DNA sequence: CTTCCTCGAAGGTTC
DNA sequence: GAACCTTCGAGGAAG
């Protein structure tokens, strides 16, 4: 299937994957529940996929929900106490839970009980509701939004990193086997180098090249077809989009490389300041084409040799 | 028919249907016009003070 | 009617049309729904119009709603429950939705299911709604306000561009036919050069000139009639308005072309600092009348010859 | 009635009248509704009265409301259901309509349809409504405070200017003719100059002068009687109000002539910022009593000699 | 007298009192009702007493209500229907009635009738009610907080102002007669100077001085006794309250005259920051003891000599 | 004494105490009740006890209630009928009374009657209920939210103030006797100086010092025990806790006196924004050690000299 | 068990622990209940644990509830109605109670009676002598009237290296794992001063020794396990080290803004400001300045670069 | 005497008491001959 | 009641 | 000393 199911199939993330293997194997030897795990990092790196792999390796059934669907203490109190011994509870977007609900987890995670008011009027009473052993798993992109007392209770932490070209090539070839398409190893590398390091983008490029090859070609992804399709999409061999190329060119041909301010540059390309700072500048900086300084943006030597100008 | 139009106007002024019905039903004058009914149902409900 | 119904009618946007044709034809051969698509760019360029064409080409019923019309998760779930296999859902001004709603689409777009809490509260449980195949289409004026995880899920992106005079001239002609008027080709080009490259503006100017020619003339838009109407509407032959002209005049009469600071210039024209910077300065720069420099903005020779002064 | 009802009665605003006449006449050879029109300018210049003239020239019914009177987006939909074909809707103070409500008009103006949510809870469903042909007339003081999506959809723009001495004098003679009053040509000229170039003020003054001349005189308004009556009221020799005197006095005595910002002045004079910015500054500037600078406003020498201070 | 029936009995407000006399008698000569009048100014100056005098001079019964006492159109229509030709309706705090009432108030004031549309969908009717002639008199604290379109419906404005020392001393003398207390012209003038312009403040001090003279003195309010009593009450010779003195003393002794922010100052003295800016600073600024600046409040040189401190 | 009966026994508040003495005596010389009184000041200074002493001087009974506890007009009228001639009614937190009740109090205060109106149209009638002369005593803490119609009826205004070393010290001595603890006069002064002018704080300090003196000492509070007891606790001779000293030290050592933002200061001392801004910062301003500015907090010259640092502009 | 039960077992907190002994011993001598106590401070320092110890030293039965569990005054009345003479009521996360409930509680604390309205009817109670114990992280969120009723205030602090070393040795014996003295100090230096973090590292190291070792912790396995977690000898994580490296090599030590730094490491702005910087500022590796943040001389020494003023 | 019995309840209703409760409150008073003022006074006093 | 966001100040560089 | 650019801090209003 499109999502891997076992560590055999999960490519990359060697640091995270190695740690989880050791902790999961030790937990089985003691015959006890796995500690609480928190998975966090950039978008599209495999956080949701890993949570399903953990449940398969432990050999237990997974219960799933999300932070937005939970809104009041009665909701979580009803989800809890439905757990059987050894269940795994996975909450996606755990950062959306209201802070009044987060504080109910403080007792549940540390001591496996929650205080509940039961009865009404004179019959109202406070009694311990005692939970069976279980493992909570959360996934989030905004870990800094969780309360400090909660993050302190997670016993395992996983920070997801970007993938390298060798691993991305193997993912493209794997996906090219679910779809019934022949792909040459040259084209598999030609795509991976443009995927910005993210598996979700690699899958998106493959689907777009497929549509072209089966309409404008013979339905085979060869080197000749791939170059034509990537020219239609106008994606450079470094993953720079059409607008990205225009930004670097405007900086070198009008300001001689800078320094130039964000406002002045945006107006010259007819783009609003927000789209430039949020969609395009972040990748150019991480790859070293632009440098931010107190006086403005500056084009680096690497940008000159990429666009073909002279670094005078 | 003037009863319905009278209540509708009182309803248009924001009075509840139960009170509007009682207010108009308390008044009775076959020769009254829809305007003259409204001017009497309200005059009977305001607490006049001197 | 004014809005084109098919790609054969739609003029311009060659880059967007070429890509959409290939993807729509490939989807039909496989007998599948189209991938999610995001349309973005400046106002009045044709974003809404294109969405209807896509529905006509796929041959399916287009369901419509808007960002500010959706206020809570229950509203979206109601809209999504009404979907049928292959329907197209169009959400205009998608950047206006609240974040607590946008995070519900994350599962709907990737796995076609939604987590919901149901029941009065005494008894309740989480359940999965399973959605049929569907295609989401979004339109926005500012893609920078969308979260990174949402943009990553759109499989097709269409950036709209301004129109060139040849393409904008043909649009003026077509619109004259629907009004049953006759227009000389010289007049159609005059209107285009004053429309700032936007089809919406071109239609408005034509509608006003049409009224004038049929009231004080022989019902024909000739080059001489157009000049009279456009002089009464106070639109220069460069598409500048009176406020724009007042700015250029002040920069030459009081500062000899600058450099001058924005605050200093604003005072001499009784214009608000940000109004000038956000409303008028952008077009003057893109046309090349004004130029920004480290010590202030400067009027180019093109601005001198247009005003009739002597350059130095 | 005091309010004019036809263009043959409406004095002044020739630049506006000429345009509206041509557009209205064209809209009658075709059986069509007039395009949405936006009227903007200082308060009290006669834009509300103009709406009645348009409605009478079209020969259609007129319905009135105001931005603040529409409490919520649903109230607008209910109002639109009462509009008959060809009805004109006038919305005063259109710039202060709520954002959630303003975004409701966009689709109604452009395509005569609007998407709304009907029912509640499990019955909640989306619906679209289709509106009969109608013409919206909007009035606002701050022509630039409108949102670009709304502003770009109006087809006709009307900029209303102040009246000149020959025009206001004729209006005074007209008003004194509906009343059974007699006024000498010299007093009418004096009253106009004393009325800030604004018809509403000129009418209000005449009503009060009439009472004075009837009791303290022979029932006839003469220069000798008008000057006295104007001094019994608070109208100064230059038409300054009693509140204007406070502003000019404070700037010279408490700030040493300026420069001073209206923000800091407002709280020192104990007045609403909105009133000093809108009611007092526009006249004091356009008549040379106040000068605007990058640092702030400054009182001119004319203000020094008028108030009787030393022009240090 | 203390509670007058006619203008000849009312003390002070000579400017407003002189204006109303001409308008009231002129209306009788024409045999018609008086135009709508708006009274505004500081609280406690006599606005309510003035409305009764107007009704007596006209020879009309006065009806009274208040802004908060009206909640729905049915309330106003009920009162207005019970009016008799020429009756006066007084509404206190006309600026605070609900906005849904003002829509009805317009037609009542301008047309003297109301139109109540009824029916929906395929049905549309209205009932039209006619009302007798009447005069509306409204009172407010500020003229700018009133609704802009409503403010245009009033034809007469009355600006009340603080009382002078000769008028205050007259009031003090009259009040002493009610309590059977003998007060000399010297003491009467002292209580006036220190009452800062408001009659009910002068009445409070008189009552307190009686209790002192009856025990600490010989029952006669001499100048020597009056001056002693006021120091026991801690009232400065400039009329600074106990709290007013605390503010100035703190700025000089703890902050070297400032500048100091409102948040800092209001926390040093046990007071609410919203209270200091509303009840105490206004009088201190009008008397020139405090002056506002970008850095905060500053104590002027006058305050230094008043409090008895060596100025810089 | 702790349960005072007359102004002679009430500790402190000499300014308000001397003013009330005259108004009370002048009222007794006539067949009239005391004018309506309104007491202002920070919370926790003894306003409740002051009302009781006023009633004893007048020689009348005192009824007590509060604004939050009243909810309908009938509640107020029911209490007003229980009043005997000259009785005093004390309403605490009077600024929270619901408007529905406030509109009925105006007529009672001014004329001593209420005029209940009933019926409609031709059935419109009223009933007049006479009320016995009474004095209303109101107590508030947010004077700026009383309506002008209500404030106009209150004739006497009284301002409460923090106690001072010559009169705060006497409270400590009298409290020491309630639990039979002998305290030296020179030691009571050292406790009073650290009580921030609040009796609740002085009582709390004495309780803790007592526990120390009977476990680590001979059951006597001498100057030596006070020195040790006030050293185990962090309280400085100016009344600054351990955290207060750390805030001033951090601003002077690391930021040169500021300006420094609340967020940047919070992370240095490891405290929440709400804890520094509401627990510690308020007393430092009242003492004059810091000021708040548009760019952040700044330490004054008074703080430098108190903490022992050379101040340079 | 993991939670100590008596002061003889409670390692550290000498200031708070010393004071409570004096106050607890004096109360017993007078046969009176202990004064109301408030415990507050950073997360994981031992606040909850101390509440159970106080109850055992007093020899009383502890009643327990939490702030989030109490929604209306009717709930609190039912709880208080169960108190017996000398009983202790412990309310955790006390800052969450609604303001309508706090107004009731501070009256009961001073006068030991309740007179409240709760179809509405008055309820009256006369409570026996009792002690309320509160624990909270957001002490400043409580109203000033409530804080004035508490008679004892315990403010917690971070632990020293010798104390944490003894805590690691105690936990190791509960797991029946053998650990050498020189290896326990290695876990202490990395625990940021917090007992909960120390216990977490021991559990993670234990799992490694059972799979890659012989079930024994020694000064060789610890180095290997700590290299797998990538925790520096100062307690810096991988991302903490990346922040210092970027500032020193790309900005010459600063000043640099929060926005510029976040985009360079591909982190979210709020994650750096709330999760990583707080520890670096307290250790003295970074300082905030009016124009940005700069790396101090201590950072250069730790990363191994030439410092230049 | 029925007029006062009704009056006492009606005035008590304007004071915020419920129609049922006002009827009961007045019903608890025995003397019918006394005026509505005497009834409302006793009715209020009994509810304290 | 809480989070977000926008308005304002000022340090530093360069002409 | 006028003009740009980047950075931090305190309010407040929109759910
Ligand atoms: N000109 C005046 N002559 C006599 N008494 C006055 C005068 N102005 C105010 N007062 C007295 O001061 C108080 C003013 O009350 P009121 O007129 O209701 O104030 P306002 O209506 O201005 O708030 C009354 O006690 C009134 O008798
Ligand atoms: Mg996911
Ligand atoms: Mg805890």
């Amino acid at each position: 299937t499109l999502r891997p199911q076992y560590f055999k199939e999960y490519i990359g993330q060697d640091k995270v994957k190695d740690q989880l293997k050791i902790f999961i194997e030790a937990a089985k030897l003691r015959d006890e529940a796995l500690d609480h795990t928190l998975l966090f990092g950039p978008p599209g790196l495999g956080k949701t996929t890993m949570a399903f792999v953990i449940a398969n390796e432990m050999g237990v059934n997974l219960k799933q929900t999300s932070g937005p669907a939970i809104e009041k203490a009665g909701d979580l109190v009803a989800i809890l106490n439905d757990l059987e011994p050894g269940d795994i509870l996975f909450i996606d977007e755990i950062h959306r839970m209201p802070m009044a609900v987060e504080e109910v987890l403080y007792s549940a995670m540390e001591d496996y009980y929650i205080d509940i008011m039961i009865g009404a009027g004179e019959t109202s009473r406070s009694v311990h509701l005692d939970l069976p052993p279980f493992t909570l798993v959360g996934a989030t992109t905004r870990a800094g939004m969780l309360s400090n007392p909660l993050r302190a209770r997670f016993g395992i932490n996983g920070h997801m990193e970007y993938y390298e070209l060798p691993d991305l090539t193997e993912i493209v070839e794997r996906t090219s086997e679910i779809f019934e398409m022949t792909i040459t190893p040259e084209a598999a590398l030609e795509l991976a180098r443009r995927s910005r390091g993210t598996p979700r983008i690699a899958n998106r490029l493959l689907k777009r090249v497929r549509d072209y090859a089966q309409i404008m070609g013979d339905g085979v992804i060869d080197d000749k077809i791939a170059d034509q399709a990537l020219t239609m999409l106008d994606v450079d061999h470094e993953g720079l989009d059409y607008v990205d190329q225009k930004i670097l060119r405007t900086m070198i041909e009008m300001y001689g490389g800078g320094p130039v301010g964000l406002g002045t540059l945006s107006v010259n390309i007819a783009e609003e300041r927000e789209t430039v700072e949020d969609m395009y500048e972040p990748y150019l900086i991480q790859k070293g084409f632009i440098m931010r300084t107190r006086t403005g943006r500056v084009a680096t030597a690497k940008a000159y040799e990429h666009m073909g100008y002279d670094y005078t | 028919d003037a009863e319905q139009e009278a209540v509708a106007a009182l309803v248009a002024l924001g009075y509840k249907p139960q009170e509007a019905s009682r207010m108009v039903s308390k008044i009775a004058r076959p020769d009254a016009s829809s305007e003259t009914l409204i001017r009497d149902a309200l005059r009977a409900a305001l607490h006049h003070h001197h």
